[PDB]
């Protein structure tokens, strides 16, 4: 199963001066009468966009080293390809990935993320490799590597099937696993898959929209313009006019700063679920019903996707269930027998 | 960080007072006692406007605040929960390694924890096998791992090497040498023989 | 409003490439006025049959109808404009304009710094191009470290060896490969306490 989150948001910055009095040394003089608004706003953005860069580094930035895949891929029939990086690619992205990422000046700027995405697809593959070669134990302490049959073993017995059972079906189970990992590739080239992420990008968009527009009004002026208010009336009534558009401004601009605080705390939430979906689902086996998706967790791979995550989800799940008779315990000679480890059950005789 | 932004937003709503909002004057006094109650009233209705939107901002900032603050505290709370009072098979919820325990410390406005942890440090290779022939019958580890050194075969706990041999005790039967991929050919030693020869 | 400055990068000023001359300009015939020279590439004050605006004209592929004369953007803002002697059309691009941060390692090491103006090519202004703007007293560096004070788009910078600011690609952390192979395991012998 695949489940998409939010990590961080772009790191918008505007220069209130450039904003509301764009070249108008009076309409500055103007803004002065009121206080250090420009410099809380400020401050609130930085502090926003400074949060983003620490958003993603929590959710990445959970593996001490960079840990590389084999060159030889013999990991007991199970393939890897569709979530390991291409080597061909110039840009290391994994073909989900790739499917991932395939699907205005009034003093307003976006600053670049401190990781680049590249980085971030860096930090991805280490953690897969990491997972593949070493289960969970890279997570814990030093990586200590395992045969990958061996390590879905271990993972059968977290969900208490008996891990003879994958020995015995290792082949079936390499098969139904890749058919999944298929089906996955299929589903996100087909599909809306994309939910709350796509809304968080469209409501920052909306909200700069809104901002960008919010210039053409009056808010009761003679004119939405600086200079033709500054070239038609005396400074007398040109103060009275410039001081309604800076008020009408102002407060645009406090309403946006506000609105992305809340959307700013709403993805810190977000992007420390992210986080510890990441400690507790890939860098080990999570023993919470349905934290990982549908079924008993096996184990979880991560993708990164633009401003967010992706985990694919690997679980267990029962299929083809039969009636017993059954007894809660059992007579021999007087007394009563227990199942140290399962159930009695009976076919009928 | 938090004490620091309780500070600056007290500190801006403090200097905001000083600012004019386009009034003649930041002195309501001084208003009062230069102008005649018309144009007064006017001044002090834009000081009073200036004033009442700082108080605004002031307290919405602190709702924000709050909100996220009550969302520290409520994970602090869980931490103290299932770290403290118990121990926590969450990965990395209580620091780096398999969680042994915690304990909690007071700090001004907010709470430490001392996280104690088991990690594993000198590891070493060995030989490793999914299961053991004996006698035409597979045996898995009932817990561990077959390891061997290169001439022998135990079975050993997975998070720390403590070789034993493999005996009807440590393991378990199932199923036969021709399914499991990787099997290896090696005894199962069984405790009874000896004692039903003696 | 500190005498002194800890480690790491600050949002100072605001940097605004200002207008060179001003541009005036109306058709073949006589628009109530004298009409100037037109001047490309470069931030002028230019009016066009009283469309009055501050920015760079460029050349543009942009195709106005033959009763079109200016042109706007989604923000409704002059984006383009036809210039009234020759039939051509001018893009207009706002002067460049960005926020000017100081970066600085902490006072007690030392007084020097660098600067970056951001989103600014530094031919319009030890300098360094770069995604995030343009860096100047920083020395770039081949070799890559740990990330000391974050600049942007993967790079960061520091105060190091005589002392100097460099500025660098962070490095995501020691590169170590895992011996994978089908019958190998590793087992601990021995464990830490770790608080």
């Amino acid at each position: 199963t695949t489940e998409i989150l939010p990590v961080s948001m772009t790191k918008t910055s505007v220069d209130c001066t450039m904003y509301i009095c764009g070249d108008s040394t009076e309409c500055s003089n103007l803004l002065l009468q009121y206080g250090s608004f420009c410099t809380q706003l400020n401050r609130a953005l930085t502090g926003i966009a400074v949060e983003q860069d620490k958003n993603t580094q929590e959710v990445f930035a959970q593996v001490k080293q960079i840990y590389k895949t084999p060159p030889i891929k013999d990991f007991g029939g199970f393939n890897f390809s569709q979530i390991l990086p291409d080597p061909s690619k110039p840009s290391k992205r994994s073909p989900i990935e790739d499917l991932l990422f395939n699907k205005k000046f009034n003093g307003l700027t976006v600053l670049p993320p401190l990781l680049t995405d590249e980085m971030i697809a860096q930090y991805t593959s280490a953690l897969l490799a990491g997972t593949i070669t070493s289960g969970w134990t890279f997570g814990a302490g030093p990586a200590l590597q395992i045969p990958f049959p061996m390590q879905m073993a271990y993972r059968f017995n977290g969900i208490g099937v008996t891990q003879n059972v994958l020995y015995e079906n290792q082949k079936l189970i390499a098969n139904q696993f890749n058919s999944a990992i298929g089906k996955i590739q299929d589903s996100l080239s087909s599909t809306s898959a994309l939910g709350k992420l796509q809304d968080v990008v469209n409501q920052n968009a909306q909200a700069l929209n809104t901002l960008v527009k919010q210039l053409s009004s009056n808010f009761g002026a003679i004119s939405s313009v600086l200079n033709d208010i500054l070239s038609r009336l005396d400074p007398p009534e040109a103060e009275v006019q410039i001081d309604r558009l800076i008020t009408g401004r102002l407060q645009s601009l406090q309403t946006y700063v506000t609105q992305q605080l809340i959307r700013a705390a709403e993805i810190r939430a977000s992007a420390n679920l992210a986080a510890t979906k990441m400690s507790e689902c890939v860098l080990g086996q999570s023993k919470r019903v349905d934290f990982c998706g549908k079924g008993y967790h096996l184990m979880s791979f991560p993708q990164s996707a633009p401003h967010g995550v992706v985990f694919l989800h690997v679980t267990y799940v029962p299929a083809q269930e039969k009636n017993f008779t059954t007894a809660p315990a059992i007579c021999h000679d007087g007394k009563a027998h227990f199942p140290r480890e399962g159930v009695f059950v009976s076919n009928g005789t | 960080d938090v004490v620091n932004q309780n500070a600056q937003a007290l500190n801006t709503l403090v200097k905001q007072l000083s600012s004019n909002f386009g009034a003649i004057s930041s002195v309501l006094n001084d208003i009062l006692s230069r102008l005649d109650p018309p144009e007064a009233e006017v001044q002090i209705d834009r000081l009073i406007t200036g004033r009442l939107q700082s108080l605004q901002t002031y307290v919405t900032q602190q709702l924000i605040r709050a909100a996220e603050i009550r969302a520290s505290a409520n994970l602090a709370a869980t931490k103290m929960s299932e770290c403290v009072l118990g121990q926590s098979k969450r990965v990395d919820f209580c620091g780096k390694g398999y969680h042994l325990m915690s304990f909690p410390q007071s700090a001004p406005h907010g709470v430490v924890f001392l996280h104690v942890t088991y990690v594993p440090a000198q590891e070493k290779n060995f030989t490793t096998a999914p299961a053991i022939c004996h006698d035409g019958k597979a045996h898995f580890p009932r817990e561990g791992v077959f390891v061997s050194n290169g001439t022998h075969w135990f079975v050993t706990q997975r998070n720390f090497y403590e070789p034993q041999i493999i005996t009807t005790d440590n393991t378990f039967v199932s199923g036969n040498c021709d399914v499991v991929i990787g099997i290896v050919n090696n005894t199962v030693y069984d405790p009874l023989q000896p004692e039903l020869d003696s | 409003k500190s005498f002194t400055v800890e480690k790491g990068i600050y949002q100072t000023s605001n940097f605004r490439v200002q207008p060179t001359e001003s541009i005036v300009r109306f058709p073949n015939g006589s628009g109530s006025g004298s009409s100037t020279n037109l001047v490309k590439n470069k931030c002028v004050n230019f009016n066009f049959n009283g469309l009055t605006g501050t920015g760079v004209l460029t050349e543009s592929n942009k195709k106005f109808l033959p009763f079109q004369q200016f042109g706007r953007d989604i923000a409704d803002t002059t984006d383009a404009v036809r210039d009234p002697q020759t039939l051509e059309i001018l893009d207009i691009t706002p002067c460049s304009f960005g926020g000017v941060s100081v970066i600085t390692p902490g006072t007690n090491t030392s007084n020097q710094v660098a600067v970056l103006y951001q989103d600014v090519n530094c031919t319009e202004v030890n300098v360094f191009q770069t995604r995030a703007g343009c860096l100047i007293g920083a020395e770039h560096v081949n070799n890559s470290y740990e990330c000391d004070i974050p600049i942007g788009a993967g790079i960061c910078a520091s105060y190091q060896t005589s002392q100097s600011i460099i500025a660098y690609t962070m490095s995501l952390g020691a590169e170590n490969s895992v011996a994978y192979s089908n019958n190998s395991i590793a087992i601990p012998t021995n464990f830490t306490i770790s608080v």
